[PDB]
């Protein structure tokens, strides 16, 4: 209770729960849903055809500042109709506040590019097409930033493994590094760490 | 046969080889691209050097994780040549020196050594012993050097009589004798009429790892020919065509000249390099390859300005 | 010189100087798509080969309408 | 609350211009920054003399990755694991086999010394406290195979020293 | 399922795009041979590069032929930068075998495999 | 015995002269070469040794690979290897470089450093001491106290 246990706050999370209705009510076209967690940080989850609206929005309209832009990694997840998690963090400077834009989006369809808008955005695009792969129409520049340039694959999917298939290494046959499919000298070995017995109860999804 | 020799999964970095190589020499070239396919094949091998470490550091990033391994040798005990073979599954025989010094003459290099290894193998109990050789070894004269090898190639088909003895002709690669001979003519050149036949290092040492992993190989001594065959001055014309270096044509011992002017004649006796089945490639890419030194930052970038026939 | 053959003769020798091509065999009506065995990667090929012999800009939709030599020859002819 | 920087401006006075007049001609306080290079130039140097004067360390320092035993007795470690669970690069091999007695031991306990990356998680993690951090730190070896200790290797390690750990531990078995 | 596109309403454009880039890369080639200083004749790399576009001939999907344009885009980008290196263009050539077999009798000699 | 004898003499004295001077570059990819830095702390100094930091490549006898190899740095590594004078040496300085160590299993990481160039002297520890960095050159200054290679030369 009093020694051990973070003290939650009721200041901050009663005024997000008031501003994400206020953000709900006067944007019903993009509001799909709002969340706050028992520590108090604001999620809005969101249809990728408002990206730029509601950043265009929330940069200006005086009734919240948010100027500062942290990263949209959009968090590579199967199972889902669409894939991936674009993450804006949007940091104010007046108001002390942090919330969370989640918009979703997929493997092919592309998203507005918010460059435009946040100048800061451009590398944080840039890695993010480099190591998922979500194409950014209507941007100025689409390099390879944080890889190899002859590489290719987009390592951080599920899909890609932990160690890669090529392998650089050098040789004196033609007097140069060349590649080579992965050949690793100890197998890794996976643990089985996932314990039974129902680790928190009030996390259940509605069983089938 | 004893476990962990038997082959394990895709060759290459820490795929174990059916082989155990011992490679004499191997600090100059030869023995180097040889233990570079090896390393690439990924087996063990073991080789002696009598030499200063710091060659024997030059082949060491060649294998993977530990799998070369280094020892001291000399052409004058027989204890290091016996530890050497004490576990040895193939074993080749690459050793020669182009000049004489003042202690080890052509003489007794090619008598010495073959007939001491050689016995010292088969007494050993090996499988596949492979000793190099040159093409048109002589028993007669004009030939120092070529009828040295000729007595070798005697002794080795004497004792151990299911060898493999190899000869080439000549032979070119990225850090090639002759040619880089051909670089030391540019500060003075001397032409005749004389057939040649050069053959390119990495297909020779091709068929030489086909041949070391396959038997049938024991026995028939081998002939290692480039398609080309052609004229000594055309190939003259032709390096410093590709050099851009202007001629006006007209470290060395003089068994160097012989035998760059003695003949290369052919032998329909024995089989070569697609009788193996390993490919062949011509000359001029490759030279295309080892000629970048000479130019100096004029004619530094070109292909295909000049072709030069054979006969 | 810019007549009918000169432009014939120009675009002969240049196919000619292509070294693919299956069999020689250059008519009128050569068609070399479905006549010669020639793929649309060979058409666009042969197309900007020409622009890199004595070419135009030659845009991308009339170098890809194209497709037989004599129609390239009445191309020029119409562009040259 | 805050305190910034450069609100000044150059009072006009004609003392203070004509000082920073002669500043601006001798160039003296670039004199001054001298004057403080020889004021450390006089000043004894600190260094060490490495063969023969080492440098100091602390009695939690983490060096070798041996191995310690009973008095008199058996290998302490009892093939549990736990290195191996919190190894982070995975750098410790173990394959474990009884001896011919019934009591449970061991067969291969290999350390990748490249691998390793010495958090000491395989102190905190050891029951019994059989793995130890050396105190000496001079490996430098002129192979990659030397670099890979086996078991024989590990105890031969730390048969070289024991009152070391022994007094490094005693001393500080209380902290951790 | 209406996808929003990438550049175009169907497969016509994908193709102008892909044979637009065909075109950059037949005359990027020789550009680079002559400037990299590598040892490999000019017709040998074209044909490499028709075998690299030959190597994805059954792709259908409209937005997948246009992300492979962008692909090829990019990489025509940094060859006329010089922002690689040898080793990357001589990476894509395939020269030190790996001379792996397709037979099956091969692959049973050298096994553990199908 | 005179003519073993002198140059014997000549080779003690030509390797004595390549273990005085030894100054390396500074190639330092991470915090190995913040060791490297506090190498170039005064507690610790090298310049006791003649040992100089010198940024061109082209008149160091050692070098310092110092952090972890990637494959978007080792072919530049090599290229900066190579043209580099005829005795050049290795120094693997750190757990990254010795044997890939803590980024082993991915992608983009060299798994150590024998792949790209030879290696004369591994100093493992993550990052070593400025002591033990320090006890790893005077390894290899008694590595060229043991060359013998006039001597080799002149048996030959
Ligand atoms: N066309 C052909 O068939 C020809 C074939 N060759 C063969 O090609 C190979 C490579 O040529 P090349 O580079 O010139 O030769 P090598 O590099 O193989 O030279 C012989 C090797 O054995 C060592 N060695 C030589 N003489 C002695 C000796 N007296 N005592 C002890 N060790 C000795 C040398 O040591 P180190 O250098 O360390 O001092 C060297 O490493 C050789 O095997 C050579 O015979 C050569 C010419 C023509
Ligand atoms: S944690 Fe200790 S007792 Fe357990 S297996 Fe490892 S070294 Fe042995
Ligand atoms: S200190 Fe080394 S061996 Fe021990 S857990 Fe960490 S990485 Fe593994
Ligand atoms: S070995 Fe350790 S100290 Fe050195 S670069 Fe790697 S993480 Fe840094």
């Amino acid at each position: 209770t009093r020694p051990t246990v973070r003290p939650r706050n009721d200041v901050a999370h009663k005024q997000l729960s008031a501003f994400g209705e206020y953000v709900a009510e006067i944007l019903p076209k993009y509001v799909q849903q709002v969340q706050v967690s028992c520590f108090s940080e604001l999620e809005i989850c969101i249809h990728p055809d408002g990206v730029i609206p509601v950043l265009t929005f929330l940069r200006d309209h005086s009734n919240a500042q948010f100027k500062s832009l942290a990263d949209l990694t959009a968090v590579d997840i199967p199972t889902r109709q669409n894939r991936f998690e674009i993450v804006y963090n949007l940091l104010s400077l007046r108001f002390n506040s942090r919330i969370r834009v989640k918009t979703y989006t997929d493997e092919l369809t592309p998203v507005e590019s918010s460059v435009s808008v946040y100048k800061a955005a451009n590398w944080y695009e840039r890695e993010i097409w480099d190591m998922f792969g979500v194409f950014f129409a209507n941007h100025p520049d689409l390099r390879r930033i944080l890889t190899d340039y002859g590489f290719e694959g987009h390592p951080f999917r599920k899909d890609f493994p932990l160690s890669g298939y090529v392998e650089l290494r050098y040789d004196d046959e033609v007097k140069r590094v060349v590649a080579e499919p992965v050949e690793l000298a100890q197998e890794f070995r996976k643990f089985d760490l996932n314990s039974p017995w129902e680790a928190f109860p009030a996390y259940r999804q509605p069983p089938e | 046969l004893h476990h962990a020799v038997i082959p394990h999964g895709k060759g290459g970095r820490s795929s174990v080889s059916g082989i155990v190589a011992t490679v004499f020499g191997a600090t100059g070239f030869l023995g180097r691209y040889l233990v570079n396919h090896l390393g690439r094949m990924g087996s063990q091998v073991i080789v002696p050097y009598r030499c200063e470490p710091y060659d024997t550091m030059h082949l060491r990033p060649m294998g993977d994780l530990g799998q070369i391994i280094f020892m001291d040798w000399n052409g004058r005990d027989k204890d290091s040549i016996r530890r050497a073979v004490e576990h040895s599954n193939v074993v080749i025989n690459l050793v020669g020196r182009e000049w004489e010094t003042k202690n080890f003459d052509f003489e007794d290099v090619f008598v010495k050594i073959p007939q001491a290894i050689a016995q010292v193998s088969k007494e050993a109990g090996v499988e596949k012993f492979i000793h190099i050789s040159h093409l048109n070894a002589d028993i007669k004269s004009s030939s120092k050097y070529l009828r040295n090898k000729a007595v070798g190639e005697k002794e080795v088909r004497e004792t151990f009589p299911e060898a493999t003895i190899i000869k080439p002709a000549d032979i070119f690669g990225r850090e090639d004798r002759f040619l880089n001979y051909f670089a030391n003519i540019r500060w003075f050149s001397l032409g005749k009429k004389t057939v040649k036949q050069p053959v390119y290092i990495v297909d020779v040492t091709k068929g030489i790892i086909n041949a070391i992993k396959d038997p049938d190989a024991r026995g028939k001594t081998f002939a290692f020919v480039g398609p080309n065959r052609y004229l000594l001055f055309d190939l003259v014309q032709y390096v410093f065509a590709v050099a851009h270096r202007p001629f006006l044509p007209y470290w060395t011992t003089r068994d160097k000249v012989e035998r760059i002017h003695t003949t290369d004649r052919t032998l329909p006796h024995l089989p070569g390099l697609e009788d193996l089945g390993v490919q062949a490639t011509p000359l001029e890419l490759k030279a295309i390859e080892v000629l970048r030194r000479h130019r100096t930052y004029r004619w530094l970038s070109s292909e295909i300005e000049d072709v030069q026939p054979a006969k | 010189p810019l007549t009918l053959e000169g432009i014939k003769d120009r675009v002969l020798y240049v196919l000619k100087l292509y070294d693919k091509i299956d069999p020689e065999k250059l008519s009128v009506n050569s068609h070399f798509m479905k006549d010669l065995g020639l793929d649309s990667l060979d058409q666009v090929e042969i197309i900007m080969a020409m622009e890199d012999e004595f070419g135009f800009e030659i845009p991308d939709i009339d170098a890809e309408k194209l497709m037989c030599p004599q129609e390239i020859v009445d191309y020029i002819a119409d562009k040259k | 609350t805050y305190k910034y920087v450069n609100l000044r401006e150059p009072s006009m006075d004609m003392k203070s211009v004509t000082d920073r007049a002669a500043q601006t001609l001798l160039w003296t306080e670039l004199i001054r920054g001298l004057g403080m290079t020889l004021s450390y130039l006089f000043r004894e140097p600190a260094t060490i003399n490495y063969p023969f004067e080492k440098g100091p360390l602390s009695p939690r320092f983490r060096g070798e990755h041996a191995l310690r035993r009973y008095p008199s007795g058996e290998e302490r470690c009892i093939a549990c694991k736990l290195c191996e669970a919190v190894c982070p690069a995975q750098a410790i091999t173990i394959e474990a086999e009884p001896r011919a007695d019934g009591s449970r031991r061991t067969t291969r306990y290999d350390i990748d010394m490249t691998k390793c990356i010495y958090c000491g998680f395989c102190q905190e993690a050891c029951p019994v406290d059989a793995i130890v951090e050396g105190p000496n730190f001079e490996f430098s070896t002129e192979t990659h195979e030397e670099l890979l200790y086996n078991k024989e290797k590990l105890l031969n390690n730390g048969d070289k020293w024991e009152a070391e750990i022994a007094a490094n531990i005693q001393a500080d078995y209380l902290y951790r | 399922t209406s996808v929003k596109p990438i550049f175009s309403r169907d497969m016509n454009e994908a193709k102008r795009r892909v044979r637009e880039l065909y075109r950059a890369w037949y005359r990027e080639v020789p550009n680079t041979v002559h400037l990299f200083q590598l040892d490999i004749s000019v017709k040998q790399g074209r044909d490499k590069v028709r075998e690299m576009f030959k190597k994805n001939a059954h792709v259908t999907d409209p937005r997948v032929v246009d992300l492979l344009v962008i692909k090829g885009k990019m990489e025509l980008e940094e060859t006329i930068n010089v922002w690689k290196q040898r080793t990357h263009v001589m990476r894509f050539f395939h020269e030190t075998e790996a001379p792996r077999p397709k037979d099956f009798l091969s692959k049973f000699y050298v096994g553990h495999d199908p | 015995s005179r003519g073993e004898y002198v140059v014997a003499k000549l080779d003690d004295l030509i390797n004595w002269a390549r273990r005085s001077s030894l100054w390396p570059m500074t190639f330092g990819l991470a915090c190995c070469a913040v060791e490297m830095m506090h190498m170039a702390a005064p507690r610790y100094d090298m310049d006791r040794f003649g040992v100089v930091f010198r940024a061109s490549p082209r008149q160091s006898d050692v070098m310092i690979v110092a952090g972890t190899l990637t494959n978007k740095m080792a072919p530049a590594l090599r290229k900066v290897y190579d043209q580099m004078p005829e005795p050049r040496y290795v120094v693997s300085m750190g757990s990254c470089a010795n044997g890939g160590g803590y980024y082993h299993y991915s992608y983009s990481v060299v798994r150590g450093c024998d792949r790209i160039v030879p290696v004369d002297i591994y100093v493992p520890g993550c990052p070593p001491t400025a002591e033990a960095l320090l006890y790893g050159i005077l390894q290899l200054q008694k590595k060229i106290k043991r060359e013998k290679r006039l001597r080799i030369w002149y048996r030959r």
